[PDB]
């Protein structure tokens, strides 16, 4: 979890189309029901809904050149993915109408933490290296899925665990954003290297990803900021800089 | 339409609006509707519901005076 | 033994008692050492250093004693594992009991206020030829001496001073226990 | 405008506005006596909203109150509910209780094309989408099956939740509170056997890690142990009370007074 | 051994008399004081005390005697242990059963009416050379003293009195044993 | 009227604490309503 | 072609015993369809997953 599997595919949606938002995302998480496989292609004749159609079908028909994302596909039901073997296969999926829609110009992105925690539950009781993990977890991906629908996919790929160098250019990529979002509202922020070391090392917890990168730029940044700016409005058209001398943040008012 | 086109569209329409309402209107506030609605308003889309959230605050503040 | 049951939303857990005390991290050595009690106490050990290799695991020992090669095995399992090893003695420590209540982890080594530690030299046996005779008289000196050494380098006292009170049997209360360096101090109530 | 057609408190931030965002803090230890570490996060998760410093693609706040019964978890959700609302009834409340069985978890999106209902969307998609900005409370989230938290992963992480009819409805101006007990008699076994609130914390933390998944609590953005009530936060409760049902018989015009060894007992 | 299904809520486990008897923080010692009851009995105190710290043990005593060292094991583990325990006598407390009677907290010793107590000296034996006697000999000796100062401690009785009465097999009544010191007062039926 | 609150299912606990506590349901008023709850609460030995 | 019939519902394929054995299926309007002259296959990989999944404990087409 929190490594960027999903950061990955609204990466690639954005460079392909400039927008995270032009991305077909399908949640799995809300197919733990066999039968809930109606949302994809529609109901089936004489039943209700059967004239709305497939809501996957429609979005794919209306635009064919996509990045399809099933994310946390481990959440839905086993027999749920058989619907896709069409998909991976041909590239075709028949609507309930009885339309066959085209997937041959589309990214199709599966999303999965299966076997993860289980190389953190693992403890032996008698007395590592990529590829051992790979090893795993692909094994795991074995039990939880069925041979013909492993063997359509085009690649899988195992995503390493963040590294403290790593975590830490992830803390420089959110610190920017954060600055650039606060520069519209009129209040420029630059966080020093010292802060953002301290930020890193105080949000590090290696089994969380850089979620706890997240919870750290909250509480460190934006609540003292927050309470800048509900006390008396002392930030606005100003420059924050904050520092850590080596005991706590500390954050500076000047003028651009 | 874009956040920018929205907000060329509604500069646009401008001169329209400021004579049915016989009031003046901002670029402040065409940034402000568009960027509002834009963020708060997800059933309805950009042009329309900027026309309506400028159309509605500019009737309230006419009807003020 | 009575039976610990304990509820949570996934379900039941029945622990016995010594279980229950095992899951927060309580061998119990009370019987005499022999092999199955050793390999139960070394899984016990094994696991509880998987669960979680940092914290520290406690040992209660009431025995009379047992087998040496256990009481090594025992002794070498918890010298080999990284977490702590703190040993209580509660009632009687005996022969091996005393060479494993003395094994535990420096400042780590307790006593119950009233309870018994006695040292002495093993007991063995020999017979049929000379030669055979021969052969168990030099294993069961060579096991002495290599206890008097790891009970010299582990109570700080002499190889000779340790020979000479082993000789016989030697019983020691919670204080003299402390003075001989056996235990590391009494616990207070 | 846009304030009046969303709910939203997007006006300009004025003095009393701030003096009261401010003071939060006081405004909830009014209705819960104890627990400042959860009063606190809730405020400043408020404060965070209202300053413009909120991630707009998540939601306000998701918090977990975990702690014994009768601790004050849906009452610190209710006053929170006040605070931002006015009334204790705006707020929209699940009950975990109801939803044992998987299938359940069709009454939070809606039903499959062609199975019954599938007409009205789901109740919470519905309830957020009519009410953008409200506080969304998940009752004794123990008792509720372990799978249907994985549709809140969507929105802890988002702000959106897709119905079956394909309306997706954004949480991203929302707080989300999930309440989860642990029973006398279970953190009783969780204590240490042998001779001889940080440790009480660190444990209960880690049995919740053994009851969820780890990127459901990787999601949320604060996880808070409610203590157990001492002997004067007991005494105040008490007086809270009283001073309440004072008030509510004063308007009647009847004086009453408490002692205060009538409020021990 | 019979069972028990009674249990609040659920109601699904089912107990043995003792182990329902344990959650209503009932111990009962009913047989020979040896290691393995020993060990059973320090678990149950240490389990009960992690359960609440606060609340008294119920000890309900009923042995001929036993090991004296898992008596002082057992009198060790009471005496540590932060929640107050009550022992009762019910039947015969006799050696190191009396002993750990003695051992409840200071006016929460009780016994039933018709209950009998025992006083004695330890028992044991020394076989072999006459060295080895000798420290037998001197460990029994110390043995005795180390537990007629205990008694003294816990009864209020000079040791002198203690060790006359102890030479040979004392009997009391429960009036007799309230009268030496042993328990504090005699449950009378309801 | 409650007849027989023993074998109806245990959501219904739920509705009529909601009920006692705040007298509201989502909105209907229950604070001039009377709550009636009616319930209905071998040996094997001589005797 | 029937692509993976063990994909399907058990109950599916009793639709088609009638195709298979008199080669006539009939519609809801009522009208018999024949499938006298057509070729009818049905591809599946049952007991793929018992065969990598069955473990031999002890100790070809
Ligand atoms: N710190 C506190 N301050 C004020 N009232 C409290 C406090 N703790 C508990 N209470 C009172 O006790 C009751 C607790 O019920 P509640 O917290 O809703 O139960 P649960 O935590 O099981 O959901 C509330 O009605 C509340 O008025
Ligand atoms: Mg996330």
């Amino acid at each position: 979890t929190g490594v960027g599997k999903t950061e990955l595919a609204r990466a690639l949606a954005e460079s392909m189309f400039g927008d995270d938002d032009a991305m077909i995302r399908v949640d799995m998480s809300e197919f733990m029901e066999k039968h809930a496989v109606s949302r994809l292609v529609g109901a089936p004749p004489g039943y209700v809904g059967h004239d709305d159609g497939g809501q996957l079908t429609e979005k794919v028909r209306r635009k064919p050149y996509s990045v399809i994302l099933f994310d946390e596909i481990e959440k839905a039901h086993p027999d749920v993915f058989n619907i896709l073997l069409q998909v991976l296969d041909d590239g075709h999926l028949t609507d309930t109408k009885g339309r066959t829609v085209d997937f041959r110009n589309t990214i199709i992105i599966m999303t999965s933490n299966v076997g993860a925690q289980e190389l953190q539950d693992q403890r032996f009781a008698g007395f590592q290296d990529y590829e051992t993990i790979r090893k795993t977890m692909l094994k795991e991906l074995k039990n939880s899925f069925r041979p013909e629908f492993l063997n359509r996919v085009d690649d899988i790929i195992v995503f390493h665990k963040l590294t403290k160098e790593e975590l830490k250019e992830i803390v420089t990529m959110m610190v920017n954003k954060l600055t650039n979002r606060l520069s519209e509202q009129n209040i420029n922020i630059i966080v020093t290297d010292k802060a953002k070391d301290k930020i890193a090392e105080e949000g590090y917890d290696p089994e969380y990803g850089a979620r706890p990168l997240i919870r750290a730029i909250q509480k460190t940044i934006e609540d003292n900021l927050s309470e800048l700016i509900l006390d008396g409005n002392q930030i606005e058209g100003k420059k924050v800089t904050v520092d850590h001398d080596g005991k706590e943040f500390k954050y500076d008012i000047a003028e651009q | 339409p874009s956040v920018v086109d929205t907000v060329a569209i509604l500069k646009g329409l401008r001169d329209r609006y400021e004579a049915h309402h016989r009031i003046n209107i901002s670029d402040e506030a065409i940034e402000a509707a568009v960027k509002l609605s834009n963020r708060y308003v997800s059933d309805r889309f950009l042009p329309d519901k900027a026309i309506d959230l400028i159309d509605e605050a500019s009737s309230k503040v006419r009807l003020k005076s | 033994i009575p039976t610990v049951i304990e509820t949570t939303n996934r379900g039941e857990r029945a622990y016995d008692i010594y279980s229950r005390l095992l899951k927060d991290r309580i061998i119990m050595l009370g019987s005499q050492i022999d092999d199955n009690v050793a390999n139960s106490i070394v899984s016990q050990l094994l696991f509880l250093q998987a669960q979680d290799s940092e914290k520290d695991i406690y040992l209660y020992i009431n025995s009379p004693g047992g087998s040496v090669t256990a009481g090594f095995a025992i002794y070498d399992t918890i010298q080999h594992i990284k977490p702590d090893v703190q040993t209580i003695c509660i009632g009687m420590a005996a022969s091996m009991g005393s060479f494993l209540l003395a094994a535990g982890a420096k400042g780590k080594r307790f006593a119950l206020p009233n309870a018994e530690v006695m040292i002495h030299q093993p007991l063995g046996g020999a017979q049929g030829q000379a030669t055979e005779i021969e052969i168990a008289a030099n294993h069961i000196l060579k096991t002495r001496e290599k206890l008097n050494r790891i009970l010299s380098e582990r109570t700080g006292q002499s190889i000779e001073k340790i020979q000479k009170d082993t000789d016989r049997d030697n019983f020691l209360t919670a204080e003299e226990a402390k003075e001989y360096g056996l235990i590391d101090e009494v616990m207070v109530p | 405008v846009i304030a009046g057609w969303t709910g939203i408190p997007l006006t300009k931030i004025n003095e009393t506005e701030s003096e009261k965002l401010l003071s939060l803090e006081d405004t909830l230890h009014e209705r819960v006596i104890g627990q400042k570490d959860a009063v606190n996060s809730i405020s400043k998760a408020v404060r965070r909203a209202r300053a413009g410093l909120k991630d707009p693609k998540r939601p306000i706040g998701s918090f977990i109150f975990l702690g014994p019964t009768g601790v004050g978890k849906t009452e610190l959700a209710r006053a929170l509910a006040e605070s931002m609302f006015g009334d204790d009834d705006a707020m929209i409340r699940v009950d975990m209780s109801e939803f044992m069985e998987k299938h359940a978890v069709s009454r939070l999106v809606g039903a499959p094309p062609g199975y019954v209902g599938h007409d009205d969307g789901g109740q919470l998609t519905e309830k957020v989408r009519r009410k953008p900005y409200s506080v969304i409370l998940f009752d004794e989230i123990e008792k509720a099956h372990p799978d249907v938290f994985n549709i809140l992963l969507q929105v802890l992480d988002d702000g959106h939740l897709t119905d079956t009819k394909g309306r997706t409805v954004d949480f991203r101006n929302t707080i989300i509170i999930m309440t989860s007990n642990v029973g006398a008699q279970e953190l009783q076994d969780q204590r240490f056997a042998g001779f001889g609130y940080e440790t009480i914390r660190k444990t209960m933390l880690k049995e919740l890690k053994n009851s969820f998944r780890p990127e459901f609590l990787n999601r949320v953005d604060d996880i808070i142990v409610f203590h157990k009530l001492t002997k004067e936060e007991l005494k105040e409760i008490v007086t809270m009370m009283v001073n309440k049902l004072t008030n509510r018989l004063s308007e009647q015009n009847i004086n009453i007074i408490v002692t205060d060894k009538a409020k021990d007992k």
